[PDB]
């Protein structure tokens, strides 16, 4: 066996946050064609799961942007996978 | 013809980048009084049609009124614009 | 795959929530079989279906822009050996050499990947966030898209001990076993740090040299062909180029990864 | 050969030109060749130049003079758009006398002078689209810019009220003009005549 | 460059062909020459032009405005229409079982039965077959195609496709024969269209009409003049309309759900 | 920087640690950079011939290799200044890739500036599969451009169908015009015909030419609303 | 649940650089060379410090000169210096 | 009726653009706004006080090579011709 980092972003500055963003980005690409037509976790709340002390405002704003756009997908066309990913936040 | 490369500098910021804001609008108003008081005497029979303006300029605030973002533009586009040799 | 669907009904005019699914069926199925554009490069390519190390050619590089160099005004003289001549104030690279350099480079990745190698492709110019991510996707390698936290390698047990480490097997199967505090608290050195924009990531290059870690980069007509183990003459600027070169290295890595995950099957 | 490859390179297919990217001088003929990019490359931020074009650019058409320069950037103006003017000449459908076309329709060792239509026209002069042309709307300068080409406005009688109606927005107002005709002075300049329908 | 798409088991077509419809011949002056001629003509038009990276069907739609590009567009549509045409006239025999397919062709599919019923007000599809011939004979003065067309109004109607009209973009279906003077009532449709599209694209949006075509029958000279003949223009339509592989038509109707 | 040592010398460095005890387990990569040793020479290798103009870089005209008094009616015998100015840097100096075709390119574009205005597919697609028979100024894949005219004049000067470069180019220049002339008619035909065959058009070249222009007028009109007026107060 | 100076010096680098602990604690000798007391004129009072060059090497074929510095204790800087040297070991031909 | 500083008047000869018809453009232009300069021994005009009268701040003053912008040699010979003309009665 081998001891190895879990996240592919491990070596980056804030790896956990980057990983979290990547899943949302993947979802957006997948459902990029789906037509578009609030209570998101706080910065501090996000930090505890995300980067912690290494979480920056810009990163949080980006995360919010990613979530909001995904949420905006017309409720009728939305998927189960998307909703599961958004459930966290 | 045109050509004037510079020598490397700590940074190419700008001094007080002058954005320009009109002179205390009041300062112009008070000035015109003394630009129509020198002649015609104090409270000129004409300045009635002037002090009318310097009134509220004071009132609540005797001084009716008691930026730029080029330094970062410079800080970010100098290590690129400066034609430094390689390294 | 449409749980939220209410097939309009009978007289209801085509529901505009599913009308689109008709266009989706109109695509994957009928699509445009009548006339199909061929012999045409797409930015979609390279990053996904790349040339195997042996399939490369000078023309493929010239097309991908792995030749156009920096200006005949910013040339670190340290490459009169990799330059092929000047054109339009640009120093065209001797791609003939680039090929030899890319050939060898790819070889290192495959061999490294065939040895549980920990590759960590690094690039910071805008656009590589995907090409790189996808590059490590294939070789089960690791990647960094933003700026390289100075200290990642040397000052590791400080910059990178918060992140967790997973015990992987020879088929890269998470062992799903506990890693002791001290065990998970040490150094996870990379065994082949690929750099895609050497011009401005030395902090990593210099660190790896002092980290006894082999490096592989994409030198230009300005980058110094010396701070790296395997220099690969190329064009650092354009991303089609980098994505071509990275792609070749990526697939070289994949083949090894494949060959390695195959020995395990024998037993 | 390395050179053979470059000798056919699209980069070299485009000739060099250091003409200013502002050219305050009166303009008649284009100065540089616009570089067209498939929307794909635009998202890939690829333009085939020495350095990638900044995402700030959202056009698919740009003009470049220096693949790259000392300032470590490529000198390009994303405002390359002649594609519109010339096409509008086709939208205007009017041919150029081109002096006399002895033998060859454009006639003329090197045809540097009197180059010809200048790629502004490759159609038989006479055709029936002329049917009184197609009264193309133009922006009266006082002269009227029709399809990006100024044409002197002419009328049966001078209509001051028409100019008064647009006031100082004479150029802002666009009036259909039965183009009388156009011509390419040897300096590659098109001179045309308009028909103010007022 | 583009590549004329290989026909299912063209092996037979090379000397054999589509039963009844045509032996070899035909496609020799169509798929294996006409199609290429304009496929190349487009590939030659696409040269140096983004319009190419994308399938010409995408271009066909793309080349909607800027009518100055119509030259390429008309040809483009013809390219698209023809393959749809070949698909309708595709023998597309089923494989496996080794023995030659027994052509148990599913005729008017179940869904198709109701589709036409509503489309032509409780009328039989086969009834439409000759009605179609009636329409085509009285809706063409030269070149064109025939086209069953499903609409957002699920009326699976049929459109008077001409020369190389856009079976999708209503504003460019090429139905009115501007050459043959039309009754003021068609002009009313013209007036509407002038207004209808005038405001649709007015917000950067060519009428988003999901007018999806269904059954294509080329009416170009190559279609009939090439072999069947002149007065046989209708007669050629006859055998074609007599039998159409439904597998494709079955999959030319948004009949089910997906994601 | 300066040709560094601790970059291409990692195996040498690790080997030592591996033989002593500073390391216990070899860095996996160890073997790879052994199998594929790192090019260490960083020599400014010299050049001998220009890859393009076929010129030679490395010769001197010994005087004996000459006997005709120069145009300047004069038999030169003693070697001249430049002819003794050690030109070693020239060998290392990368030579200019001069191409007469490039001159023809500029020449054609100067004579036909609208060709530059014409969109060109500078983006090069797999240049490998591009063998093109250029006896005709048209090719499948490659679009029409002044570049085609240039690659065309080559046959007429290589195959020698015509004579000198000037005459050759012109022969194809008229060849180009024709293709362009026919295209112009084709362009109009699409519309005219389509125009006279059930065709509606949302916006034409004249329409973008007016809408965008009128849009601009929105800004200018509002702008002068401040400038002209502000001056009245600025001067009254 | 949780030369000796050298034992730590090594452990830290083991957890960090990857050098093997045993080699550092049993097959090296740190012999200080210069142990001075430099100082800085901070405004908050002349501050002193302890520069130290402690050469550690295996008397077989590997030497490394490491420097160091503290403001608390000279031995503290020596520990740091053992570190900078075990870190900078180099084979002497 | 309108002020000058707000209305480009491209001649018909040119190619007007949608932007070209804008104020931005006007500002832009402003920002980017000679037989001696041709190559005639400027000194030969040691007399002709007419020709030399040109490159002169109209105050018996020659101009720094920021305005004149004539070739170093051309400007220095022009300056010498002006100085020589001072000696040659006229100017």
């Amino acid at each position: 066996r081998r001891i190895v980092p879990k996240l592919a972003t491990f070596y980056s500055a804030n790896p956990n946050h980057e990983d979290r963003i990547n899943r949302l980005e993947r979802l957006l690409r997948k459902y990029i064609k789906l037509p578009s037509q609030a209570p998101w976790i706080s910065f501090d709340e996000y930090a505890l799961i995300g980067g912690g002390t290494k979480l920056k405002p810009t990163q949080y704003t980006q995360l919010l942007y990613m979530l909001n756009k995904l949420h905006n997908i017309d409720p009728q066309l939305t998927n189960d996978e998307i909703t599961s990913e958004l459930s966290q936040y | 013809p045109p050509v004037y490369r510079l020598p490397p500098l700590p940074r190419l910021k700008v001094k007080k980048p002058i954005i320009r804001q009109e002179a205390n609008k009041c300062l112009v108003l008070m000035s015109n009084l003394l630009q129509c008081w020198s002649s015609y005497g104090h409270m000129s029979p004409k300045c009635a049609g002037l002090v009318t303006e310097l009134k509220s300029c004071t009132s609540e605030s005797a001084l009716g009124k008691r930026k730029s973002n080029i330094n970062y533009h410079a800080a970010r586009l100098y290590d690129r614009i400066n034609g430094k040799p390689h390294d | 795959p449409y749980p939220n669907l209410i097939p309009s009904a009978n007289d209801k005019p085509y529901s505009s929530q599913e009308l689109f699914l008709r266009q989706l069926n109109h695509s994957m199925r009928t699509a445009k079989l009548g006339a199909t554009i061929s012999k045409v490069y797409y930015p979609h390519k390279d990053i996904f279906y790349p040339p195997l190390p042996e399939n490369i050619t000078v023309e493929s590089l010239m097309s991908a822009g792995v030749h156009l160099g920096q200006s005949t005004s910013l040339w670190r003289s340290s490459t009169q050996s990799y330059i092929y001549g000047e054109y339009k104030g640009i120093h065209i690279i001797d791609l003939n050499q680039t090929l030899s350099y890319l050939k060898r480079a790819a070889k290192v990745v495959e061999g490294v990947s065939e040895s549980g190698g920990i590759i960590l492709f690094l690039g910071t110019r805008q656009g590589q966030k995907r090409g790189l991510e996808e590059a490590a996707k294939k070789t089960h390698g690791y990647y960094v898209s933003t700026r390289w936290i100075p200290g990642t390698l040397t000052n590791s047990t400080e910059i990178s001990g918060i992140w967790e480490k997973q015990e992987i097997d020879s088929n890269d199967n998470p062992t799903e076993r506990a890693l002791s505090p001290n065990e998970t608290s040490k150094q996870v050195k990379p065994d082949l740090l690929v750099v895609l924009n050497p011009t401005e990531n030395r902090n990593a290059l210099l660190e790896a040299i002092k980290s006894r870690v082999p490096t592989i980069a994409i030198i230009d007509t300005d980058s110094e062909p010396s701070l790296v183990t395997y220099p690969i003459p190329g064009n650092d600027d354009s991303l089609r180029s980098v994505n071509f070169l990275l792609g070749v290295l990526a697939r070289a890595g994949q083949r090894g990864l494949q060959n390695r995950l195959a020995r395990n099957n024998e037993k | 050969t390395l050179a053979e490859l470059l000798g056919r390179s699209r980069i070299a297919q485009v000739a060099n030109n250091h003409k200013p990217l502002t050219y305050t001088g009166k303009k008649f003929h284009p100065t540089h060749q616009i570089i067209e990019t498939k929307p794909s490359t635009l998202y890939r931020q690829e333009w085939g130049l020495k350095s990638a074009i900044p995402s700030k650019i959202k056009s698919r058409y740009l003009v470049y003079n220096d693949l790259d320069t000392l300032e470590r950037i490529t000198t390009f103006e994303p405002r390359g758009g002649t594609q519109w003017n010339r096409l509008r000449f086709q939208e205007m459908g009017v041919p150029i006398v081109s002096n006399i076309g002895r033998q060859n329709p454009f006639f003329k060792k090197f045809n540097t002078e009197i180059i010809g239509t200048g790629g502004l026209s490759y159609s038989l002069p006479g055709k029936l689209k002329v049917i009184q042309r197609t009264v193309v709307p133009g922006r009266i300068l006082n002269l009227a810019a029709i399809g990006g080409f100024v044409a002197d406005v002419v009328f049966f009688q001078s209509p001051p009220s028409s100019f008064n109606s647009m006031g100082d927005f004479i150029r802002m107002k666009t009036f259909l003009f039965e183009i009388l005709e156009a011509s390419m002075e040897k300096n590659g300049s098109v001179s045309m005549h308009a028909r103010l329908l007022e | 460059i583009h590549v004329v798409p290989k026909l299912p088991n063209s092996k037979a077509l090379l000397q054999n062909g589509v039963p009844n419809i045509l032996s070899s011949s035909g496609f020799k002056t169509v798929w294996f020459d006409y199609q290429r001629y304009l496929c190349d003509k487009l590939t030659l038009a696409t040269a140096g032009q983004s319009l190419e990276s994308y399938y010409p069907f995408h271009i066909l739609l793309k080349t909607a405005g800027n009518p100055l590009q119509s030259n390429i567009f008309n040809l483009a549509s013809s390219i698209h229409n023809n393959h749809l045409f070949v698909e309708n006239i595709l023998p597309s025999a089923v494989e496996h079982g080794t023995n030659s397919n027994a052509v148990v062709k599913t005729e008017p599919s179940r869904l198709f039965l109701s589709k036409i019923k509503d489309s032509f007000n409780g009328s039989d599809w086969e009834v439409v077959k000759e009605e179609m011939i009636y329409r085509a004979e009285n809706e063409v003065l030269g070149q064109g195609w025939l086209f069953l067309v499903e609409n957002n109004e699920k009326k699976l109607f049929i459109l008077t496709s001409n020369n190389n009209g856009t079976p999708y973009y209503f504003p460019r279906n090429q139905s009115f024969d501007l050459n043959s003077a039309i009754s003021i009532d068609e002009f009313a449709t013209l007036k509407q269209m002038k207004e209808l599209i005038g405001k649709s694209t007015k917000l950067n949006g060519k009428v988003q009409d999901w007018t999806m075509p269904i059954i294509c029958v080329n009416l170009w000279d190559h279609a009939y003049l090439h072999d069947y003949g002149v007065g046989n223009r209708s007669k050629y339509v006859k055998n074609v309309l007599d039998n159409l592989n439904w597998s494709v038509v079955n999959n030319r109707i948004f009949s089910g759900i997906s994601k | 920087m300066k040709i560094q040592t601790n970059a291409v010398n990692v195996l040498q460095r690790t080997s030592a640690y591996l033989k002593s005890g500073l390391l216990k387990e070899t860095p996996a990569w160890y073997n790879v950079v052994a199998s594929i040793p790192p090019s260490t020479k960083f020599t400014r290798e010299p050049r001998f011939k220009n890859p393009s103009n076929g010129h030679i870089i490395g010769k001197l005209v010994d005087v004996t290799e000459q006997p005709h008094a120069n145009n300047k009616g004069l038999y030169k015998t003693r070697p001249n200044s430049s002819d003794k100015r050690v030109g070693v840097k020239r060998l290392y100096r990368p030579p200019k890739l001069t191409y007469v075709e490039d001159r023809l390119r500029s020449l054609f574009y100067k004579q036909h500036p609208w060709e530059l205005s014409r969109p060109k597919i500078l983006v090069e697609n797999e240049i490998g599969d591009e063998n093109y028979d250029w006896s005709h100024m048209l090719q499948i894949g490659r679009p029409l451009d002044g570049e085609s005219v240039i690659q065309r004049t080559m046959y007429l000067i290589k195959t020698k169908q015509y004579g000198d470069m000037v005459e050759a180019y012109d022969h194809a220049r008229y060849e180009f015009y024709a293709l362009r002339m026919q295209e112009e008619t084709e362009q109009q035909v699409a519309l005219e015909e389509a125009e006279m065959f059930g065709s509606l058009f949302g916006v034409s070249a004249i329409e973008h030419g007016i809408q965008k222009e009128q849009e601009v007028l929105d800004v200018w009109e509002k702008k002068v609303v401040e400038e002209t007026e502000l001056m009245a107060a600025r001067t009254s | 649940l949780p030369k000796s100076k050298s034992a730590d010096v090594a452990a830290g680098l083991h957890k960090q650089t990857g050098v093997d602990p045993d080699y550092i604690t049993r097959k090296l000798t740190m012999k200080p060379l210069v142990m001075k007391r430099v100082s800085n004129q901070t405004g908050k009072g002349k501050i002193a410090s302890f520069y130290a060059l402690v050469v550690v090497g295996d008397k077989n074929g590997m030497v490394g000169l490491g420097e160091g510095k503290s403001r608390e204790e000279m031995s503290k800087a020596i520990f740091k210096a053992h570190w900078d040297a075990v870190r900078n070991l180099k084979e002497i031909p | 009726k309108i002020d000058q500083s707000l209305s480009k008047k491209l001649p018909k000869g040119t190619i007007y653009d949608p932007f070209d018809f804008s104020m931005g453009r006007i500002h832009l232009d402003r920002k980017y706004q000679d037989i001696m300069k041709s190559g005639a021994n400027p000194l030969e005009f040691y007399a002709r006080p007419r020709i030399l009268s040109r490159y002169v701040t109209s105050t018996g003053r020659i101009q720094h090579r920021d305005i004149t912008g004539l070739s170093a040699k051309n400007q220095r010979r022009l300056s010498k011709a002006i100085r020589r003309c001072q000696a040659i009665g006229l100017m």
